[PDB]
Order: C-alpha cells, then structure tokens, then sequence
C-alpha cells in the first residue's frame, strides 16, 4: 500500500504490526505470528487482516516467506509516524503489536527497548474524533526493567518482578525471560510443551 | 567541569535579583577532585547527589516530586548525536513517568528527534516543558544574519549574563563591551502607564527610567504599533543592563485566485512539490 | 522572532503530517502577515540622514519612533571609524543598546524592528 490506498480502504477488527527492522537487523521471523491467525478452526469472513508498517529493506529481507497467507498488506513507511498510524486506521484494530530487531546488535540495556516505548507513548497520546489510550495494544521488551515506563499511573519499582508488574498484568507488555520456566516444566511432564505448541 | 562551572556563571550571576533557588546535581558518576573543589566554592548554593535519573528511588533521593524544574544538559560534541537524542528522550521519559507534572528543560541536538519526544503523553509545551533544539535555534539564528548581519551576535550576547568592563584604551572594544553588558528581561510595568501608546511608553521608559522595550505580553507581540494600547496587568520584554534597573518600569508615577501562496496557517510562503531534476 | 512564527497551530500540523500543507486565501491568512520584520537601513540616505557626524542615538531613537514607528536595539558600527585615520577595512561590529549621549559618524548601519505594509 501507501497513504492514499491505506486511508480509503476502510479497516476495523484487524491486526497492525509495527516493526522497527534494519538492512543489518536480524530476522524475526514473522510467519510464526501469521500462521496462528490464518489456522483453519475460523471462519474466512472471521479472518482479522494484518497489515504490517517499517522498512521497506527489512519488509523485502522477509516477504519471501509470507506471500501464501491472505488478508496481509505492507505500508513502507515508519511506526512513529503519526500520519502511517492514521491512516492505518490503528484506533479501530483489535490489536497492534510493537517489535524490533535491532535488539542484539547494539549493547547500551538502555536503548534496547526505546524505539517500542516511543512507539507506544506515541499511539497512547493520539487524539481520535476518544484519546489513544483504550487502544489494544501489546508490545515486546529485552529488558524487563523497561517495563516501567509503558505506564503512567501505575507505581514503578525495580524491585518489583515484572510478572507483579502492571503492563504485564494486563497483557500489555511481554518479554522472553518469562519463558524461562518451560524448562523445567517441560523436563517434569513431556506432554506440556506439546499441549502449548498445539 | 566545564558544563556545570558554566552553567553556574550563568545560574548565579549578580544581574539577576536576589533569587534563592537551590541547585541539585543527579549524576551516575563520581565527581573528580576538580568538581569537588567546584561544588565547595558554590558549598551553600549547589548540592550533589550520585545516582541514575533513570531509577525512581533516585529521583524519590532528589526529591524531583517537589523540585521547581529539571534541567537536562546534553552532550553536544557526542560522537553519536542519535545516540544522545535517544539518552535524553529516555531520561524525559523517565522523569515523566516518575512525576508527569514536572516542568523539564532539555536540550535536543536534532528536530526529527525533537518530533519524536514531543509526542510523549505527559509532554506540556503549554505547563512549560521547552526543547531547546540546538540545530534549529543555530539555523535559525543564521538566518536572521540573512536579513541583517550581526543579528546572530546581538541575539547571543541578549542571553548570557555579563557585567560592565571598562579599560582606558580608545578601541571598539571597549564599545562592543559595553553594548555586551545588556541582557533581556521580563517584568510587569507601572498602572502609569496603562492607557498610553507603546511607542509612547517606549520613548518615555529609554532614556528616563533608561529602560528600551522589545515586546509586551494576541499574546506575543513584537515591536507593537502605535495603534496598540497597554493592558492593564502587562509585562514588558525589556533589554536592560540588569534586573534591579528593569524594577523601575514597575516603581514610577510621574516621578517626572484558487492559488496557494501561504502555508495553512497564513505564516510561509508554499508551492507545489518541485522534483529534484527540475531545481538542480 | 527566529523561525518568523511558529504558533501553536502550525506545531500540531508538523507533529501529525510532518510537511508544511498549502493553504487556500483567507482573511485571517492576510491579517497573520501584519507582524514586524528585522531590518537594516542606511544612515547615509533617506529621511534619517540628517544624523551625520556628531549626531546622538538619543535624537536618532526618538526621531525614528515617533514618526516611522520604528526603533533600534543596536549600531552595527565599522571596526575603524572610531580612529583618525582613514583604513580600507570594511569590518564592522555590534553595539547594542547605546546611551541617549552616544555618538554618530555618518557611515553606520542600524538594527531595528520595521512594520509591515
Ligand atoms: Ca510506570
Ligand atoms: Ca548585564
Ligand atoms: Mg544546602
């Protein structure tokens, strides 16, 4: 798509994918986030549409093994832009998702994760003919300590796990040091990681 | 050293008024013994404390929940200027969600990532948070020595503070010194002078209170005409030698066509997106 | 003064679309341009030339106030002109702010704020 096409064709109840990637960025691997949407047990007129909005680059350095699934667009625009999110149509989605791969390349454990909290500030301080902040939204972190600054009205405290954590608490934010008990349950019951697979 | 001794001359200099705001330093790194010996020439006005801006115990240490302002200096020779746009967007982040109802002063090296920090839900340009935008001022500020060379030194020396200095010698120093001695204030003027016109004020403030207006406070208004009369309540965008002398604009009564030329706004000129072939 | 306006209508619109948009004619286009404009201007010709030599800032100020509506922060006065002898240097520098007293030589320049026609 671009602007024009985005703005006229109308969209609600879809999923908008916001991705942060680079020439030099890894891959992230979005087929296993599309395919648990496109499964079978859902009607075709109860497919939600995915668009995806980042660099053309990083969206032609993937493309290659998404093109069988349908209901998929590209924007080749940027997720911090304002007009891209308007014409997106993001206040009327049933969920936007916020990923980046520049996420091992660089090592400051402070700017892992600040491009997603721009990301979501900036969706949470839009203006809609209600404000941004009843958005569904979800993003994902590398430092669990970041958590504390995708929201305003909660109480901070690094101390505090992130699974006590508010963001967390309400499926607003999640991170892959969660997974960390799978292991252990894994090793304890060998039907569980099969369970959660299926 | 040289960031914290300079903005100290400016800070505490004696042509200010007799303002008792105390200074808190938060800083992740141990001062050297020259920062030491800086803090203890200033001991009773400037306060030290080591510790992250970006832990909120730190700022609970500093107690930013009751603090006036924060100020965020940048790093303005950074070999990454997106890197230090990112470290001060974290910081105002942080500080925001600490305590949204901060007044935060920062400086931006670039405009886009000044865009960028604008869109924060707790950024209030009205409630006075200010982006100094360093690359933005700096063009502009030549700009102006477009339409007249030397504006860009004369906005300069209006910020800075600095004394008289007066030496014997008959050299344009000595002038240009003196012009330098000036900066610009801001201060509500005399019910005398409600009901007057603005160049009228204004030839009577220049040379008998010694006092020349810029502006007044449909808000902003620079150089108003002849046309305008004084508000009462207003303030005055004076250029004086210091506070203490600007107090007299206060204490004195007669002590004696479908095309688009302009932006939306009406503001700047505008055309139609020229291709980079045709303008080369 | 530095940007030639930026109010806080055209600080919403860069913030959402990122590029100054053309706008159609209106009254209130045309009433927005009446704001002053920095300015030099000669003081060797025009109705202000009658400050030559030994002229003061002081009647200079107020000549230019009460009739053009005009006035000056500042002299952009040339390196030399304050020694005897002739120089070819044409270097100038700022003095801001001058007394009422101060002292004219008839090749200077003057900064000012100028109304809008
Ligand atoms: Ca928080
Ligand atoms: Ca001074
Ligand atoms: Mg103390």
């Amino acid at each position: 798509l671009t602007r024009s096409e985005a703005a006229m064709t109308v969209l609600s109840g879809h999923v908008v994918v916001c991705i942060f990637g680079d020439v030099s960025s890894a891959l992230i691997g979005l087929r296993n986030l599309v395919m648990p949407l496109r499964a079978s047990n859902f009607h075709y007129h109860e497919l939600k549409h995915i668009v995806f909005v980042g660099s053309i680059e990083y969206l032609k350095r993937e493309w290659e093994t998404l093109h069988n699934f349908p209901k998929v667009s590209i924007l080749p625009g940027t997720p911090l832009s304002r007009a891209d999110l308007r014409a997106v149509n993001i206040n009327l989605c049933d969920m936007c998702v916020i990923l980046s791969a520049n996420q091992n390349n660089i090592d400051d454990t402070s700017l892992q994760d600040k491009e997603c909290i721009l990301a979501s500030l900036n969706i949470k301080s839009m203006q809609f003919d209600t404000t941004g902040v009843n958005i569904p939204i979800i993003t994902e972190l590398v430092n669990d300590t970041n958590v504390q600054f995708l929201d305003q009205d909660d109480d901070d405290d690094p101390d505090t796990e992130l699974y006590l954590t508010q963001p967390f608490a309400c499926g607003t934010a999640f991170a892959v040091s969660v997974l960390d008990s799978l292991m252990s349950a894994t090793y304890f019951n060998d039907n569980i990681l099969t369970l959660i697979r299926t | 050293l040289e960031s914290v001794s300079n903005f100290l001359k400016d800070f505490l200099h004696k042509d200010r008024d007799d303002v008792n705001v105390e200074i808190v330093f938060l800083h992740n790194i141990s001062p050297n013994l020259e920062l030491e010996a800086l803090f203890k020439r200033h001991f009773t006005q400037v306060e030290f404390y080591q510790g992250s801006v970006l832990n909120p115990h730190d700022l609970a240490r500093v107690k930013i929940e009751s603090a006036d302002a924060c100020l965020i200096l940048a790093n303005k020779y950074c070999a990454d200027p997106d890197a230090e746009d990112a470290s001060n967007i974290m910081r105002v982040i942080s500080i925001k969600n600490y305590h949204p109802k901060i007044r935060i002063i920062t400086q931006m090296l670039q405009y886009h990532n000044k865009a960028h920090l604008l869109n924060i839900p707790s950024w209030n340009w009205k409630e006075g948070d200010d982006a100094i935008c360093l690359a933005e001022l700096k063009l502009g500020f030549i700009a102006q020595s477009c339409l007249a060379q030397g504006l860009s030194t004369m906005l300069a020396n209006l910020f800075s503070m600095r004394s008289f200095i007066k030496i014997e010698e008959d050299t344009w120093q000595k002038y240009y010194l003196e012009g330098v001695s000036n900066e610009m204030y801001t201060e509500y003027l005399s019910s005398a002078f409600v009901g007057l016109s603005f160049p009228t004020v204004c030839e009577l403030c220049f040379v008998k209170l010694k006092l020349l207006m810029i502006a007044i406070e449909s808000r902003i208004l620079i150089n108003p005409g002849n046309h305008l009369k004084i508000q009462e309540g207003t303030l005055g965008f004076f250029i004086a030698s210091d506070a203490k002398e600007v107090k007299r604009a206060f204490f004195y009564c007669k002590a004696c066509s479908n095309v688009k030329k302009y932006d939306s706004t009406g503001m700047f000129h505008w055309c139609a997106p020229k291709e980079i072939e045709k303008v080369i | 003064l530095v940007t030639g306006g930026a109010t806080p209508e055209l600080e919403a619109l860069i913030a959402e679309e990122n590029a100054l948009r053309g706008g159609y004619s209106t009254p209130q286009t045309l009433a927005n341009r009446d704001r002053c404009r920095v300015a030099q201007l000669a003081l060797l010709d025009g109705p202000f030339a009658d400050l030559g030599d030994g002229g003061c800032y002081g009647d200079l100020f107020c000549k230019a106030l009460k009739t053009y509506n005009m006035l000056c922060f500042g002299i952009y006065r040339l390196r030399d002109a304050h020694l005897s002898t002739p120089s070819q240097c044409t270097k100038r520098y700022v003095i801001t702010n001058p007394p009422y007293e101060f002292e004219l030589v008839p090749t200077d320049l003057i900064f000012c704020l100028m109304q809008f026609d």
